RNA sequence: GCCCGGAUAGCUCAGCGUGUAGAGCAUCAGACUUUUAAUCUGAGGGUCCAGGGUUCAAGUCCCUGUUCGGGCGCC
RNA sequence: GUCUCCGUAGUGUAGGGUAUCACGUUCGCCUAACACGCGAAAGGUCCUCGGUUCGAAACCGGGCGGAAACACCA
RNA sequence: GUCUACGGCCAUACCACCCUGAACGCGCCCGAUCUCGUCUGAUCUCGGAAGCUAAGCAGGGUCGGGCCUGGUUAGUACUUGGAUGGGAGACCGCCUGGGAAUACCGGGUGCUGUAGGCUU
RNA sequence: GGGCGGUACACCUGUCAAACGGUAACGCAGGUGUCCUAAGGCGAGCUCAGGGAGGACAGAAACCUCCCGUGGAGCAGAAGGGCAAAAGCUCGCUUGAUCUUGAUUUUCAGUACGAAUACAGACCGUGAAAGCGGGGCCUCACGAUCCUUCUGACCUUUUGGGUUUUAAGCAGGAGGUGUCAGAAAAGUUACCACAGGGAUAACUGGCUUGUGGCGGCCAAGCGUUCAUAGCGACGUCGCUUUUUGAUCCUUCGAUGUCGGCUCUUCCUAUCAUUGUGAAGCAGAAUUCACCAAGCGUUGGAUUGUUCACCCACUAAUAGGGA
RNA sequence: CCGCGGCGGGUGUUGACGCGAUGUGAUUUCUGCCCAGUGCUCUGAAUGUCAAAGUGAAGAAAUUCAAUGAAGCGCGGGUAAACGGCGGGAGUAACUAUGACUCUCUUAAGGUAGCCAAAUGCCUCGUCAUCUAAUUAGUGACGCGCAUGAAUGGAUGAACG
RNA sequence: GAAAGACUAAUCGAACCAUCUAGUAGCUGGUUCCCUCCAAAGUUUCCCUCAGGAUAGCUGGCGCUCUCCGCAGUUUUAUCCGGUAAAGCGAAUGAUUAGAGGUCUUGGGGCCGAAACGAUCUCAACCUAUUCUCAAACUUUAAAUGGGUAAGAAGCCCGGCUCGCUGGUGUGGAGCCGGGCGUGGAAUGCGAGUGCCUAGUGGGCCACUUUUGGUAAGCAGAACUGGCGCU
RNA sequence: GACCCGUCUUGAAACACGGACCAAGGAGUCUAACACGUGCGCGAGUCGGGGGCUACGAAAGCCGCCGUGGCGCAAUG
């Protein structure tokens, strides 16, 4: 009374019959599994830059018109070829 | 192995490293008003006899050892348990070993 | 039924090269590690701190962590049949960088300036790699001799 | 796990908190005209292990190393 | 059916730095000679080869010999 | 060409015997009051400067070992695929494509990516 | 096959593993259910085994001294891996073997316990220092609910309100289940009964031929002398299924199971008879081989006997299958 | 001894030459040694362990802790026609030499009287003599008995089957 | 019951008749009309589990968001990884044969010797150069097949902002508001993506090569692909 | 050309089992609950199932100061 044990015999194929799917990847990958010291200082900088937008603001309506002063000062044989006109 | 009497270490109430005093632990006596006695009792009277079941296949031969870490600064006297791996022989605070002697 | 254990089967695989024994080069470790970079892996037997496990060996991927004395990194592997996307921390002994990407980032740059210039040129530059065609027709001249003629040994027993 | 008693010279073995007894083996002699049996000295003692307190410990208490009684049992 | 001991003066036989008893047997001691009793002989490949060893027969196997064992349940 | 701190796998940089070493340098060397240590002022620690080329030093040398690269060994050994191809079987040939390693015979013996003082 | 005998029933180390990883058998060679206040954690300082040359008693081997000395030593245990101004040896100072949220790896269902790696917030140890350290240099040394016991906070509930005892509460360790993801459990039936199985034994038959039986080649010697008339050592190639083994394919909703009596047939590897060769064959006797299975191959004592053993006769008292 | 039960019932209209419970198996003849074990019984404050109840103390009380503590097991005597058991250490002379007498003693004593290859003895078809032309069986003997034996009965012997 | 587990209405190692009752079964047998479409497994972990169930796997059905950028049991070009077949002892770790030169490095005996490494025949070990064969649990070297990654817009390149972490120096990074750049950056082929409920199965077999035990087997046990079972 | 059908089985014409022959009868049903698909009405609400009022009919129709109540709109310790 004995029976067998252990095999591999179908089993290359069997996983074959719905593919080998590629991890589904994907931009914005997550953060979790970082340090918290690291994770602080970029929650508080992420918490204050609604502080500082006018001078962003100014210093990014200004090359819109130095663009715009800028691109303004920027601004087979014979028989065959007639045929084929 | 062999522990000393007096571990210097952490206090939870106190805060800060302070040392102790150290000795080991037994067991309290069973109560017998505890819930679990009040209900086996209560269960196991009257005819039916044994109903809990009964444990006889012992099979290993040693215990965990756990220390009873008690504070020394008379105001905090707090304790606190402690755990250590499994031994046979056992023994605190004594005749630590040197090196290098005569060895019969 | 074999064993499960952390370091089955690594006899040969983290020993040291051969006359490569003693202290690791500093070199090693004093060099700049970022996010987003391609690295494979290593083992090593010195320092057993921090060592991955011996299926990893050989394997590449990037980085999403830095740490004190360790970067995280992102891998996959095939377990019975699917692929899982994992990641550990690694010490910095058992890892380099990998110079596969480096091909492509000198072949960017490479095109970008074939087509910065000439581009206003109105010439019409290749770009796509293509592969080895076959070979052209040519000519082989024999100044004066034939042909060195050939024979066949007859055989003798050379035991 | 509770309580309880037990370990001494090479075998059995005494010990009365103020000291290591004994009987039988092994030697050497004495007694008998000579062998037997009995007579006597001598050699061997870490009082099962560490401590205690006492002036003084083998001895009371303490635990650990060794054998055993008994009643008990909810992971 | 094969596993467990052990092989040693002529007999049988005690046991990491020599080969030992008891008897077998030659010569010598007390005596009145006699018996008992006593002291010195011969006797050794400690089974046949290779290694451990500064030195192995007593440690290690491989091996040949003998004896004492075992095979159960249609 | 030198001193300080280094880099790379750390040998083309090692080991053994020889030899010449200008000037600045490194060192053996002179010593023991100064809380530096030892059984011992040799080693370690300090205060020094009369006197001189052995020194892991520096450079060259050996029909040198060693190492580093190249040919031979060799399209050999081995090998992914295939055949109603042999052979009693062991194993060997073919098509298709990949393809090693010693012995043996040759050449090399520190570049210094390096920053500061220096053959200047 | 069961049984007796074992643990491959939880773990780790080399090998089988076919050059990532994974991978089996009652496959091999082996080990574990512990040990340690230092054998843990820092720092200074040293370098080992063996070998040479010497030196009073000193010898194979005590201690001292000089030189070579890439690990040939050691690291508590099994074995691999790892280590030279150390992870070893010798001294110094201590208790990071402590307290607390998570994340990840390991076998893996990508669940747990176990073990481990990187971080972060506290208090300390250290070294002037940079930093190393939250347990043994790595790879093994261990455990669920339920119940119990202990500690923790000026904690909440103890039921019509209020106070004090008790109990119940939440958090963390411990009390163990080795059949190791965890029941509380000794035997026999020849007086025996039911559900099933050819997944699993006892007969035959099948494939195999080690053991048993039979036959070859080679040629050192025996043979008064002379290798091969007859024989054959150490060696080597085969067949046979009348012995026993090995295996388990078919039948367990049944193929009637040892011997003998009686009764036909068959094979040849021939005991005798027919015809013929060689001898160490003079005759008589006897041994050896070829074509050859038509014809024969017996009577009795003891044993359940197949087997054996012994008394007579004879031409001969050959061997077997279905 | 019966029985669910009571002043219940049988043995019993009975009384130790009697009821009841057992092992052996006629007569003749003998009945061995061992009380450590498992049983059985007797002396038990000669005492180590031993419930409920009734008692003391501390507490507001529920409670908690102490003294004392019946039988029986433990300790101590009796008992084998009660179950059951009966091995070992190698030679001691004065020629073979089995072996005198012992050697020798460890865990309660250590197979006596007597019988045998039997219906009990693996080696086994044991060896010797006889019975047969020839006897693995029979009868007589030897004992070292894998594993004979004394009321778990041993040896006996006319009649009977 | 003068005992054999005998007999007790043809029934006895616990009678017969009715009720709870249609008692339980992982165990044997059977399971009722046609066509059409799709189509398998005998493996994984845990179980007083090995004739069995849970779990993942394979399978079918109903739909959905887009297309009417994306993926692949494959190859090329760059790149790292591995210790197998072969080979090698004149290289370590182990096993092993025969001679050659030396001084004795030491002995057991010849040997002349009141002694010797004086001299010794040496057998012998010792040192140096050489030689014959080997290796799953030995290795300097080291192939074939084979295993991951990368092959542009999820990229590059210019301004600028915030930060309580890091800091000699706006240093060092990370995160943010903005702008600019398309010859679609190897070859070949093809429409893809996710989300539910769930049946059956977990007794397996043969060959080519590769391979362990066994004398060998139409025997037992594993790896790669393919078939019968389902034809 | 062509072995006899059902059945367990890795493997049936089998020296595996049940089956002499014809007619009728004969085996996944019934409640409660839950989960998901699908069809219908009303919709932040929905539902009268229990109760009442007025031959087929033991049906149908109504009641909102009979909407109490159920699930839902708000979780956590
Ligand atoms: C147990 N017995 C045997 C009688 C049994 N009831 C039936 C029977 O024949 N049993 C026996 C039959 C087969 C069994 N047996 C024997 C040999 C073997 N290799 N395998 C077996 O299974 O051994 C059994 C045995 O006697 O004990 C007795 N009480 N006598
Ligand atoms: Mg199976
Ligand atoms: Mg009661
Ligand atoms: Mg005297
Ligand atoms: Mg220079
Ligand atoms: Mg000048
Ligand atoms: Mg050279
Ligand atoms: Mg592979
Ligand atoms: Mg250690
Ligand atoms: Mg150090
Ligand atoms: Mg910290
Ligand atoms: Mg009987
Ligand atoms: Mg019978
Ligand atoms: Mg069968
Ligand atoms: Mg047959
Ligand atoms: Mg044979
Ligand atoms: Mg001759
Ligand atoms: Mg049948
Ligand atoms: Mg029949
Ligand atoms: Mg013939
Ligand atoms: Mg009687
Ligand atoms: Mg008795
Ligand atoms: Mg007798
Ligand atoms: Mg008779
Ligand atoms: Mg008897
Ligand atoms: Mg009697
Ligand atoms: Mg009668
Ligand atoms: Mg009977
Ligand atoms: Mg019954
Ligand atoms: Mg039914
Ligand atoms: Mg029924
Ligand atoms: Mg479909
Ligand atoms: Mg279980
Ligand atoms: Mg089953
Ligand atoms: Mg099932
Ligand atoms: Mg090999
Ligand atoms: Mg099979
Ligand atoms: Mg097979
Ligand atoms: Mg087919
Ligand atoms: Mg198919
Ligand atoms: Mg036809
Ligand atoms: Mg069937
Ligand atoms: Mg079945
Ligand atoms: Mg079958
Ligand atoms: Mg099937
Ligand atoms: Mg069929
Ligand atoms: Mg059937
Ligand atoms: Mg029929
Ligand atoms: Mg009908
Ligand atoms: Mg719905
Ligand atoms: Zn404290």
């Amino acid at each position: 009374a004995k029976s067998k044990n252990h095999t591999t015999h179908n089993q290359s194929r069997k996983w074959h019959r719905n593919g080998i799917k590629k991890p589904r990847s994907q931009r914005y990958e997550s953060l979790k599994g970082v340090d918290p010291k690291f994770l602080r200082n970029m929650r508080f900088a992420k918490k204050h830059n609604k502080k500082g937008l006018k001078k962003m603001q100014a210093n990014n309506a200004k090359a819109m018109a130095a663009r715009a002063e800028a691109i303004k000062a920027l601004v087979v044989s014979r028989k065959l070829h007639r045929l084929a006109y | 192995v062999n522990v000393p009497k007096t571990r210097r270490t952490f206090c939870k109430k106190c805060g800060k490293h302070q040392p102790h005093k150290v000795t080991q632990y037994k067991k309290g006596k069973d109560s017998l008003y505890a819930q679990g006695k009040r209900r086996y009792d209560r269960k196991q009277s009257g005819y039916g006899g044994q109903t809990k079941p009964i444990f006889r296949k012992k099979a290993k031969t040693t215990k965990k050892i756990v220390l009873r870490l008690e504070c020394v600064e008379p105001n905090c006297r707090s304790k606190r348990m402690l755990a250590i791996k499994r031994c046979k022989h056992f023994e605190l605070g004594g005749d630590k070993k040197r090196k290098g002697q005569v060895i019969q | 039924t074999n064993t499960k254990g952390k370091r089955r089967g690594t006899r040969y695989m983290f020993s040291r090269p051969f006359r490569k024994h003693g202290v690791v080069p500093l070199a090693t470790y004093m060099r700049i590690y970022k996010k987003g970079d391609i690295v494979d892996i290593k083992g090593m037997g010195t320092v057993q701190k921090g060592m991955p496990h011996k299926c990893y060996h050989g394997k590449t991927g990037r980085v999403y962590n830095v740490t004190q004395h360790a970067v995280g990194i992102v891998v996959n592997k095939q377990v019975k049949g699917k692929i899982l996307a994992k990641r550990i921390n690694v010490r910095i002994e058992h890892i380099k960088h990998s110079k596969s990407r480096d091909s492509f980032l000198k072949r960017v740059k490479e095109n970008d300036q074939k087509k910065k210039e000439a581009k206003e040129k109105g010439t019409w530059v290749q770009l796509k790699r293509q592969p080895a065609p076959p070979r052209e027709a040519h000519f082989v001249r024999t100044n004066g001799k034939e042909p060195e003629l050939l024979e066949p040994i007859p055989y003798e027993f050379m035991a």
